[PDB]
């Protein structure tokens, strides 16, 4: 019904996105929120810097889950940092289900809307998840008739949209009552970026590292102990695997468990493994002395 | 329902049974002491392939048995 | 997928939506065939009955 | 007060009805395998929080319908009906309404109250005191009426069954009663178990 | 607490209240609202009969206070055998006018069902009712339904038959009282009948029927 409103685009931040992974990971199954600390910038776009969590409760995505006493705590000291933030939003994770809003959860999206309109509710999906993407979707949350009328697409222009199902009709139906996905965009650059890369630093002495020469033998001795048993399957495969249809080849040749596969690989880990160890021990003793 | 169950149970039984051979494992070993509360489809063989026999015990059999439990 | 699901006295495959066929399942079975199969009876040559 | 309890209600709503199971057999720390009470076995999880050290195949564990992770630790398996059995202990009739049986009454003391403080006495034998315990005989003399009275005397924990309508056509449902009775006892030690009307059974 | 029934939605799941007892339709269907007296007049004569079957039931259910001063035990049940047609559906009827109590209608047929080891579970759900509606007096009719109870039966012999035949004796055993249900059983013979059911103390008194005497074929005419 005719309203004349505009989308929220949900920049998230690398350092944001993280951590919302990392609440949403910890409170399974349990369902647990927080809220998200940002600016408002433009005139849709709502940018996420940092999140906190609200305590974790099985009484959680609530407003009750909402607790008064961290939110204050926070704030006061937040003053201090030469940060204080706004509330852009909050963030939940549903891990006992996908991303489809609860009936709870439902009114509390509302009273975050009342302070304010820019906001968000994102649900975070990490064993409700079918994507290594990150499941993560985006809600304002409006009512049924808007999506019925047709009004709800006018209203959400700025916007891109997408659809996926971590869960079947049911969780496709709640998406479209909301407010179907509103875009995600990702504020990162590349010294965000490299902190992520990174190992291990200690790759210094463990290039150079080898190991003992009884140690050596072993792994040798090991090998070539194991190919002697794979062989007798080889000389039949060699002889024969006309057939090209996996079923049947599987039961015919021993296709399935096959001895080209595994002593190729057999040739390789070995090969590989005595050219490191062998390669190191030499470097070494030349530069040392 | 109930006697469908056991009818079911049995015939799995019997299908896996038969998947032994193949593999070194040896198969079931059961005991009928009344055959007649028992089906002679599961005393027939061709998955049986050793019988054994207990029969009672004699005099001297028995006086050794005796012993060891008092 | 498959028109050989109309066939009768096929074993077929079902995919759920309303329970609708999907395509007919190649292995079958009778309970005949299962009755000599589960009994394994022992089968024997001429020489043993023989003499 | 009555938000406290209106509080719980909420957290079956948010699993979506929750499911009792068992742990089946542990895979690795993160992966369980549980037989459900409810029918499929699954495979599970666990939460961060709750340990892995507590659940046990001896005990069972709750699930979350929706996404089969291991919510918390619940206590071990015991059926409704022995819970009633054991409370039925006293059922009335003194020791002065069962006399003149009294040398009959000086045998079944052998057997059932001597083991229960000193299982020491017949080890000094070197036997094992006799297993079962059958009281038979013509009606009306009060078979059932002995095995109760004394139960009721001493006050020890007895179960008291009725076996003449514990057999039912649910196949499966009728073998964990008479399991579960057995089980019990080993645990509520010393107990005595007395199953009346087992002509039935 | 465990056994006690109580209502879970089926859609989610919470235990919406507490639900009381409940009896299976089986059972139900077969009482009575009470049904109106023929009394003591209408079957003529029998009035030997009359009298013991008055003292063993009526009084003690009325006067219970004096019972108890005797110190006596009020009756398990009581029996009236003998061939057929000798009235004992009317004295029955007059039974329940003398004491003021509900003569609970029971079908020795109907205890024995066409589910199996719910047919026993039958048996106890009826005397266990019969204590909720107050003292009771339960007219079984035809006990030789139940069973008869000289098993060996080294082939079958049915047996949703004799859970029921045990489960009736534990009833009437102490364990529930026997002092608030009273039996009237009523059978044609106790030939077909085994003795633990009979005893002495499931069945107290041993009332015989014999064949109207002149005096009271005149009576009842």
């Amino acid at each position: 019904a005719p309203a004349v409103d505009t989308a929220e685009q949900v920049y998230i931040s690398s350092l944001a996105l993280l951590k919302m992974l990392k609440h949403g990971r910890a409170g399974v199954p349990m369902e647990v929120m927080g809220l998200m600390l940002g600016e408002f910038v433009d005139d849709y776009t709502v940018r996420v810097i940092d999140v906190f969590a609200m305590p974790q409760s099985g009484t959680g995505v609530s407003v009750e889950a909402v607790d008064p006493v961290f939110q204050a705590k926070m704030l006061d000291m937040l003053k201090q940092t030469g940060r204080p933030e706004m509330v852009v939003g909050w963030y939940h994770s549903h891990p006992g289900f996908g991303c489809w809003l609860s009936g709870v959860d439902i009114n509390t999206q509302q009273s975050f809307e009342a302070l304010s309109e820019r906001a968000v509710a994102v649900v975070v999906d990490p064993i409700q998840s079918v994507k290594g993407k990150v499941v993560i979707d985006a809600f304002r949350l409006i009512n049924a008739n808007m999506m019925v009328l047709g009004h709800e697409p006018r209203q959400t222009t700025s916007n891109l949209g997408h659809l996926n199902k971590p869960s079947i009709q049911a969780l496709i139906h709640g998406l479209n009552r909301h407010y179907y996905s509103i875009t995600i965009n990702y504020r990162k650059n590349e010294l965000e970026q490299k902190m992520l890369l990174n190992l291990h630093k200690k790759s210094w002495m463990e290039g150079l590292t080898l190991q003992d020469y009884s140690e050596h033998c072993k792994h040798n001795e090991s090998v070539v102990k194991e190919m002697l048993e794979l062989a007798k399957n080889y000389n039949k495969a060699v002889e024969e695997e006309d057939k090209m249809t996996p079923e049947q080849l599987a039961i015919k040749n021993v296709g399935k468990q096959d001895p080209k596969r595994h002593l190729e690989e057999h040739v390789d880990v070995l090969m590989t493994s005595n050219i490191v160890q062998c390669l190191a021990a030499m470097l070494d003793t030349v530069v040392f002395k | 329902g109930a006697d469908r169950e056991v009818q079911r149970i049995l015939l799995e039984l019997l299908n896996q049974m038969d998947g032994f051979d193949q593999n070194v494992n040896v198969k079931v070993i059961m005991a009928t002491n009344r055959a007649d509360t028992l089906d002679p489809a599961l005393l027939r063989p061709g998955r049986l392939d050793r019988k054994i026999e207990f029969p009672l015990p004699d005099r001297r059999q028995k006086r050794l048995i005796f012993s060891t439990i008092t | 997928i498959d028109i050989n699901d109309v066939t009768p006295n096929c074993r077929v495959a079902l995919r759920n939506d309303s329970y609708t066929l999907h395509k007919i399942l190649p292995n079958k079975v009778d309970p005949l065939v299962s009755l000599m199969m589960v009994e394994k009876v022992p089968d024997s040559t001429y020489e043993m009955i023989g003499g | 007060k009555q938000y406290e309890k209106s509080e719980n209600d909420l957290k079956a709503l948010q699993s979506v009805g929750q499911i009792v199971g068992e742990v089946l057999k542990q895979l690795t720390e993160e992966k369980f395998i549980v037989k459900a009470t409810n029918g499929p076995r699954y495979v599970v999880g666990c939460r961060r929080q709750l340990d892995k050290s507590k659940l046990k195949p001896g005990t069972r564990v709750a699930l979350d319908m929706t996404t089969l992770t291991i919510m918390r630790y619940l206590p071990r398996e015991v059926d409704p009906l022995v819970y009633n059995m054991s409370h039925e202990d006293p059922g009335n009739v003194s020791y002065s309404e069962i006399g003149g049986l009294s040398e009959q009454i000086r045998e079944l003391r052998e057997v059932i109250e001597l083991p229960l403080t000193n299982p020491e006495l017949f080890q000094r034998v070197g036997i094992i005191p006799p297993k079962g315990c059958l009281l038979y005989g013509p009606p009306g003399t009060g078979k059932t009426l002995l095995a109760r009275a004394v139960a009721s005397q001493l006050d020890c924990n007895f179960l008291k069954v009725v076996s003449s309508s514990i057999v039912d056509k649910y196949i499966g449902e009728s073998a964990r009663l008479i399991r579960e009775m057995f089980n019990y006892a080993r645990d509520h030690q010393p107990c005595i178990i007395f199953m009346d009307e087992i002509d039935a059974i | 607490k465990p056994g006690d029934l109580v209502g879970v939605n089926k859609d989610s799941y919470l235990i919406l209240e507490t639900l009381p007892t409940e009896y299976d339709s089986r059972v139900k269907a077969m009482e009575v609202d009470e049904r109106p007296t023929e009394q003591y007049s209408d079957i003529g004569g029998l009035d030997k009969q009359i009298q013991e079957l008055v003292e063993a039931i009526v009084l003690p259910m009325n006067h219970k206070e004096k019972f108890e001063n005797l110190g006596i035990q009020p009756p398990k049940g009581v029996l009236m055998y003998g061939p057929p047609g000798t009235g004992k559906t009317l004295l029955a009827r007059a039974c329940a006018a003398q004491t003021k109590a509900t003569f609970l209608k029971l079908a020795g047929p109907q205890l024995v069902q066409m589910f199996i080891g719910d047919g026993a579970k039958l048996v106890r759900d009826a005397f266990a009712l019969a204590k909720e509606k107050a003292p009771s007096i339960i007219f079984i009719d035809e006990l030789d339904a139940i069973g008869t109870k000289r098993f060996d039966s080294e082939k079958a012999g049915d047996r949703e038959v004799q859970r029921t035949m045990l489960e009736l004796l534990n009833q009437l055993d102490g364990f529930q009282p026997n002092t608030q249900v009273k039996v009237i059983a009523a059978t044609n013979r106790v030939d077909i009948l085994d003795p633990a059911l009979l005893r002495s103390g499931r069945l107290d008194r041993k009332i015989e029927f014999p064949m109207p005497n002149e005096e009271a074929r005149a009576r009842i005419m």
